């Protein structure tokens, strides 16, 4: 039996479809039989008879499907047509400031993606704006900052691996940047210190340890992150930073047939593989699971290259089926219930052109129908985002249509004069910055309790996932008063996109010019 | 390094061009080669012989005028298929005939050869041995041993739906009353 | 079957013609059959039976055509007779100046080529002369420069790979030079930092990241780029800088048959290969695509050397066909519409002589006819430039015949008292420095609005590629007034070659002695 690619599997099997199936205690490779393998829940594999690794990543077609492989490669990448490689980004949890009286605020970071979008990971932090201290109006004064002073920056970060394969020795260099080009600091590549492993969906250091302090606390630089006054001013006006990271990962761990030992070979290095993957695969971005940008790469054919025409044709529907988990309970594409129709499709200009052609030779206008007839070629970039939410320039979830917001709140588990304890779908509470509470006189007056722009963070989350809104938090530590058992109590929510982040022209702090959506209005007696 | 080049080099470098139509004849002859010759002699002895057509099997003089109704065929895997698309059909009658559509991919792939061999086995069981009733107790004994055996997916591999529903062990009477199902297995 | 060059393909096949063709999923090599292969759009390859690599670059005749090759090698270089090698030059985006009140101007750079032209890359920057600030007349004063002072230079650069193969470890050393021989500084070769890849037609760092700051910003030298006064004066009169770069690239990425791994071999280095390529190929330079100098090398025969006579004879026509994309819709050589006749042919003195001979043994005088009968020999240098544009000494596009300039404007999409919104062919707006706007009294008077030499940059570009001329830019932020609905409004364009870069003898700022071409003239009511 011939086997040109020398990858264990014979030619015909690779081209036509095969599957590995354990017969009582021994595993053997078998040709796909439609009736006896399908009932057993086995996957139909296909691959290239002339590629030692169809995806082009460092694991052979045989190794992936048989399991003889580093047991850390994520499950969905065990399939021969999904490239397995790492994707490391930096998440900064909280910062602290002072002058070369310490502003210590918690930050939230999200992996970003913006628009002609290119293959390089970057993230984006947003510093909390709510006032932890009552008296700390205006940062410029809470820190005795003078025109000729300098502030010190001390943040905490962790590395997140959201890819599909482990990195071993190296840890990426990454540079912090404020504004368009003001590079505040480049985080050193610590040496001989990342002896641990970053398996997919893991943190370094783990959630159980103190996060890596950014400033050394040693003598390397007295204040490595110095920053003149003007920078601090820009930061005060924008409240957001960028973290750009490159792709210099470590070496690769390979499987040895002689004894089954997994050893890190010092010859093979991810900085040599990534270009191959990046030039011979189609890229799919999905924000379905938890509103985070998950990127996957599928091996697609490229007409211009002989060796490359060998790869099995990939129809979009199949790509979604094997890369992310979409399935067909009733033949209708859906991801744990949500039908494929609730998602947008966006394409880069090249791919766009190509798909308009594909839609022309098929005489169709709605891609959602002819979905299983769209061929993927190499180098297309596709972005599938939930159709229901509004999005900003960096493709982060930022807002939504009011109607969705209201239905998500129509289930009042309990209500009293101290707050509400709701049970809302975990995904929505990532586009709500806070709530405005107000009281309405029987004759139409309006009294807003937390009537300051920076006094909205009143909604905590209990250990049983029930959101609880506290009135006494940014009140006067006093319960809620009601002038009339006939007075309605109105509650408004403010979505991120419609929020204000700094005092206005004349330094207005009132929530007047903020677009507010009604979420609650009950009788005084009912509360 | 120099060693490996040789095998890949040989697999890829066709020294001479066989031709446009020769390949077809060589492919079909190689396919029929693997079946034991004695089957071919039995087939010829009972009459009709296999002829390889080149075009759309749906339209040939020998088959257009006969069995128009049986346009529905089931491949070896049990999935339906229409006769025009299918690449091989056979017919049992006074003139046993087998027709195969010529193609160049019988050596390279395997799923097509399986359907051809399936049809040769069907001719063998239904048209040759049936004249002597050769399938009998030994065959019934193995058959019966397959149904009753520890979680043996073997049944799924060889039995149709009709068989998986005969509650008791197989009986010599059943083969007589029903003889298409067994011949299929 | 014999096979001396030991490159997989047998002798007869290489000499006579062969082709690789994918048969459903298996790829095989076949001898060219004229009738059965031509309808399928397959290319007829030829090569040298005694050369492991006809081009002489590190990829075997077999690897190129089969696709087993670093997937980054540009498409046009997959053909066995086109050398694949890197061509790295430096592009400077903008500079800034001050004294050891900082003049920060944006720059434009073009890869250059001048005349007896040799194999070494150099570029040329031009600093913007237009006055960003109204009050910043005379640089000598905007910066408090004294006879005994020194100015500091701080620019941003990116590296550009316009070749056909990737560089891996190294990034080239490159020296900045003002004037003829005054070397201001040599930009260090950063060490172990260019771990990323420069695939052809890419930038380092990518367009999405901050460009590499030229000044270290560290303690290596307080102002590495010192520059005496006289130096600064030459710069003020000329606004031109040269960037010479050498060819010290990295190692080479090779293909491993055992597993299809592309590993950077530390033994092979481009600095050993380039000389071979440069002494055995004919070099063709073309500025057709986007008015940028694209250089390609084709393998041609050299009569004096036995082994070299083995290479397939190369006719000029085929060279253009396979190296750049020329084709024959109707048997007439053309590049996207433009017939071959719209281009000039210039030759170095050797090549000139040789081609004169070739035209003599055929008894023809117009090369555009006998194109398919011109043999290429090794070491010829040919320069094909667009015939329609005027050029300067460094073969950069600099001007054009007035008739073309006027014709390029005959499509007035809109006209009002606030400006024009045109849609012009992307190439022309690279030889126009600016526009002079004037209004004409019904009796022949002439009022020039922006009547200063350094006030021409009034044409911006909208995000849909529509050029927009703004009058209020270098006006008084006021709309355009007209003393008579019968008064004609005339607009003139000034091409680069005819522009002034410094005030005249008596410091004239008026546009008097500038050769201006009329581009528009509509009466007051025709707006």
């Amino acid at each position: 039996v011939p086997d040109r690619d020398n990858d264990g599997i014979p030619d015909s099997l690779e081209v036509e479809g095969y599957t590995v199936d354990v017969k009582n205690k021994r595993t053997f490779l078998s040709p796909w039989i439609s009736n006896i393998h399908e009932k057993k829940g086995l996957t139909k594999y296909k691959s290239s008879p002339e590629k030692w690794s169809t995806a082009s990543d460092p694991y052979s077609d045989f190794e992936k499907v048989t399991g003889r492989i580093d047991k850390n490669v994520s499950p969905e990448a065990r399939h021969p047509l999904v490239a397995a490689y790492p994707i490391v980004h930096v998440d900064m949890e909280n910062i602290i400031l002072s002058k070369n009286r310490t502003i210590s605020k918690n930050t939230s970071t999200s992996r970003t993606h913006t628009s002609g979008f290119s293959n390089s990971n970057s993230s984006t932090v947003a510093i909390d704006h709510s006032l932890s201290l009552a008296g700390e109006r205006t940062w410029a004064e809470t820190m005795g900052l003078n025109t000729a002073d300098t502030a010190r920056l001390n943040a905490n970060i962790r590395y997140v691996n959201t890819g599909t394969a482990p990195i071993y020795n190296v840890l990426p260099t990454t540079s912090l940047v404020l504004g368009k080009n003001q590079t505040l600091a480049t985080i050193k590549a610590k040496e001989n210190q990342l002896s641990q492993i970053l398996a997919p969906n893991n943190y370094y250091p783990s959630k159980n340890l103190a996060p890596i302090a950014l400033n050394a606390q040693d003598d390397f630089s007295s204040t490595p992150i110095t920053m003149n006054y003007n920078q601090f001013l820009e930061l005060e006006k924008t409240k957001q930073l960028r973290l750009d990271t490159d792709q210099v990962y470590g070496n690769i761990a390979t499987y040895n047939f002689e004894n089954g030992r997994v050893r890190v070979d010092t010859g093979s290095n991810w900085s040599e593989v990534l270009p191959q993957i990046q030039e011979t695969t189609a890229r799919i971005i999905f924000n379905g699971k938890d509103l985070n940008l998950v990127e996957r790469r599928i091996a697609a054919v490229n007409p211009s290259d002989p060796l490359e025409t060998t790869k099995p044709d990939m129809t979009l529907k199949e790509a979604l089926k094997i890369a992310f988990g979409f399935n067909e309970p009733n033949g209708n594409l859906q991801y744990q219930g949500k039908d494929i129709t609730e998602f947008d499709f966006n394409f880069d200009q090249q791919t766009s052109q190509n798909i308009k052609n594909q839609l022309a030779e098929l005489n169709a206008t709605n891609i959602y129908t002819v979905l299983d007839k769209i061929k993927l070629n190499a180098k297309m970039n596709i972005l599938i985002r939930d159709k229901r939410f509004h999005y900003d320039r960096n493709n982060i979830a930022v807002g939504a249509d009011e109607s969705v917001v209201k239905e998500a709140h129509r289930e009042v588990i309990n209500s009293s004069t101290e707050g509400l304890l709701l049970n809302i779908d975990k995904d929505i509470r990532k586009i709500l910055s806070g709530y405005i509470v107000e009281i309405e006189d029987t004759e139409g007056l309006k009294e807003v309790i937390n009537d300051r722009y920076d006094m909205l963070n009143i909604s905590s989350l209990r250990q049983d996932g029930k959101t609880f809104i506290d009135f006494k938090k940014y009140n006067d530590k006093l319960p809620l008063y009601i002038s009339n058992p006939n007075y309605k109590v109105n509650v408004y929510a403010v979505t991120k996109e419609n929020t204000i982040i700094n005092p206005s022209e004349n330094g207005d702090t009132s929530t007047n010019g903020i677009k507010k959506i009604l979420i609650f209005s009950k009788k005084g007696y009912e509360i | 390094q120099e060693e490996h080049l040789k095998e890949i080099m040989k697999h890829i470098v066709k020294i001479e061009v066989k031709g446009e139509e020769a390949v077809k004849k060589e492919a079909a002859e190689k396919l029929l080669e693997k079946v034991p010759s004695d089957v071919l002699e039995m087939y010829k002895a009972i009459g009709g012989k296999i002829y390889i057509v080149d075009g759309d099997i749906t339209k040939h003089i020998s088959l257009e005028a006969l069995s128009e109704d049986k346009k529905k065929i089931k491949d070896i895997y049990g999935k339906d298929a229409l006769l025009h698309e299918h690449y091989v059909y056979a017919k049992e009658g006074y003139e046993p005939v087998l027709v195969i559509q010529s193609s160049e991919d019988y050596v390279e792939n395997t799923e097509k050869a399986l359907n051809v061999y399936y049809e040769i086995g069907k001719i063998l069981s239904r048209d040759i041995l049936s004249k002597i009733n050769q399938p009998y107790q030994k065959f019934l004994d193995v058959l019966n041993t397959i149904k009753n055996a520890s979680d043996s997916d073997g049944q799924d591999l060889l039995f149709t739906n009709q068989l998986k529903e005969h509650p008791t062990d197989f009986s010599v009477e059943f083969l007589e009353q029903n003889s298409n199902e067994v011949q299929e297995v």
